[PDB]
């Protein structure tokens, strides 16, 4: 039966769902490579962990190429449509639309990039066709699979928003949320996958599917058009690298805030050498907490899409800046007013945006 | 959001975080096509003017951190996780535990994490000693009355010495690691 830790001589797959891990492992066992397996996995997760990811969203796929030895990122982050505007999430009085409500609006839908990113990946490193790789997920969607406790919970927990769209025909069968044990069948999704299998991503970014999605986003209030989908292209990002304990870390650059701040928190913590303290000591937690407070403050002030704003990446990781931040941390007291620092002092240029508190 | 990773016989390595934002995203499905649509644009700032303000054709700031660690130019570890702004903290913690504390990969992944982005936002997992939480709150921290799971780290280690692979899925979800033999 399925394991949460395994070893292998010829490869390895680790995913949040057994059926997706089985599909990706099947691809490797039959001779395909990690990228082929990853694409297979993404379609499988789209079907079996539907509330978590899919061709309706986007992601960051980092790939180390064993042939060329280079590491790159297929950035499939969604883009706001051309009709989106800076205050689209504010009400008529200038106040933000309550979050839980904001989440269900058409204006919240980004132009999906996942399918485009899988296409790009296969194009660069694939050894199996999208046709071969998507087929096992067409079967899970078409013929179904039994849902566990978790998916059953998500369904009940989100019944209200699901009950408001066509999504209720799949997850809220008659008027009831599918329960653990029930078979989840996704016939329309299987149809879409079969269209992608024969037509390619054009099946998604152009044609009829494009028009229905665009039309639906409009029906729920957003401004997405067919041209927005026609305009979409993923981005190929270079990893941000950092030296750490003798290792080199390749992580995600903006539009993600992840890579910069993972590196910044590690550099900040270096001054305090955590392992001199027991892993569950209050000291270790105290230091992680104070470090997170500084880095998340910097994230909130300086992180954004780099095609649009100047993110002071060199400054946020500059050793003297890191030293300034480490200076603010004390084992024996809490900084009750943690604030972003000034990384611009350690690099050229200035922000082309302001500091605006968010609700 | 979900994170998975794959490594093959040829040296290729994949660390991939992917999402539709909230669970079920907007909740909107393309009628007749079964595709649930993301609500990714709410990751933009609701009040404009800052680095992460909404702009036409701009991408909303993400926290996804698929990462690969190298030792002597060979990939030796992959890490990633779902969790919104907490992703950064889960990935940071797994690296800290596996690298600085030297813990075996699974144990590093399962080590109770904490998360706090401001003086009013704190989270901790079951296992953070209650006496420690009381000492930290005693100093001004605001950890709550109950634990919550944080993140879901899938990770692969690669031992180039023995030419072997090790996969781990976080017990926070029902994930699975499967090694390949032949
Ligand atoms: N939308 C978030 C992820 C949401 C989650 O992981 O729960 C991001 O891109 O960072």
């Amino acid at each position: 039966e399925y394991k949460q830790v395994d070893v292998g001589k010829d490869g390895m797959v680790a995913t949040a769902h057994p059926l997706a891990s089985e599909i990706g492992a099947d691809v490797l066992k039959k001779g395909g490579n990690a990228i082929d397996a990853a694409v297979a996995i993404q379609f499988a997760l789209n079907v079996t962990e539907p509330m978590m990811s899919g061709i309706g969203g986007g992601g960051f796929m980092m790939v180390y190429d064993g042939k060329t030895k280079d590491t790159t990122i297929i950035d499939s982050r969604e883009r706001a449509p051309a009709g989106a505007t800076p205050d689209m999430f504010l009400d008529e009085n200038g106040k933000a639309i309550p979050f839980s409500e904001r989440v269900t609006k058409g204006t919240a839908v980004g132009v999906p990039g996942t399918l485009k990113g899988l296409e790009e990946a296969l194009d660069k490193w694939g050894t199996r066709s999208m046709k071969q790789l998507i087929t096992p997920s067409i079967k899970l969607a078409e013929k179904g699979f039994p849902i566990d406790s978790v998916l059953a919970e998500a369904i009940s927990d989100y019944q209200e928003k699901l009950s408001r769209t066509a999504a209720k025909d799949v997850f809220l069968p008659n008027g009831e949320p599918l329960k653990e044990g029930d078979t989840l069948i996704q016939k329309d999704l299987a149809k879409t996958f079969k269209l992608i299998r024969s037509k390619g991503t054009d099946a998604f970014y152009k044609g009829k599917f494009a028009k229905t999605l665009s039309d639906t986003v409009q029906d729920f209030g957003g401004s997405m058009t067919e041209k927005d989908l026609e305009n979409y292209d993923i981005t190929i990002d270079e990893p941000i690298w950092g030296d750490y304990q003798g290792y080199q870390i390749a992580t995600t650059p903006p539009p993600s805030s992840g890579g910069i701040f993972l590196l910044q928190m590690l550099k900040i913590l270096d001054h305090f050498n955590l392992s001199q303290y027991d892993v569950r000591s209050w000291e270790k937690y105290q230091l992680l907490a104070e470090t997170m407070h500084l880095s998340y403050a910097d994230r909130a002030s300086y992180a954004g899409d780099p095609e649009f704003v100047n993110v002071p990446l060199k400054g946020l990781l500059h050793p003297d800046y890191i030293k300034e931040r480490q200076q603010l941390i004390n084992l024996d007291q809490v900084n009750k007013k943690p604030k972003a620092g000034d990384p611009w002092k350690y690099q050229e240029g200035s922000a082309n945006y302001k500091q605006v508190e968010q609700p | 959001t979900t994170h998975f990773t794959v490594a093959d016989r040829w040296g290729n390595v994949v660390s991939y975080t992917t999402t539709i934002e909230q669970l079920f995203g907007t909740g909107i499905m393309v009628p007749d096509y079964g595709v649930i649509l993301n609500n990714e644009l709410t990751d933009f700032d609701a009040i404009p003017g800052g680095a992460n303000e909404v702009q036409p054709n701009k991408r909303p700031l993400s926290s996804m951190t698929p990462t690969i660690l190298f030792k002597d130019d060979k990939p030796v570890l992959t890490v990633g996780s779902p969790g919104g702004a907490t992703i950064i903290s889960s990935v940071l913690q797994t690296i800290l535990y596996h690298i600085e504390y030297g813990m075996e990969l699974k144990a590093a992944v399962e080590e109770p994490r904490i998360y706090t982005n401001s003086m009013s936002s704190y989270r901790y997992e079951d296992g953070v000693p209650k006496d420690v939480l009381s000492k930290l709150n005693g100093m001004g921290h605001k950890f709550g009355t109950s634990p919550v799971d944080i993140g879901n780290v899938q990770s692969i280690s690669i031992d180039h010495e023995n030419g072997t692979f090790k996969g781990v899925a976080d017990s926070s979800r029902n994930g699975a690691a499967i090694g390949i033999n032949l």
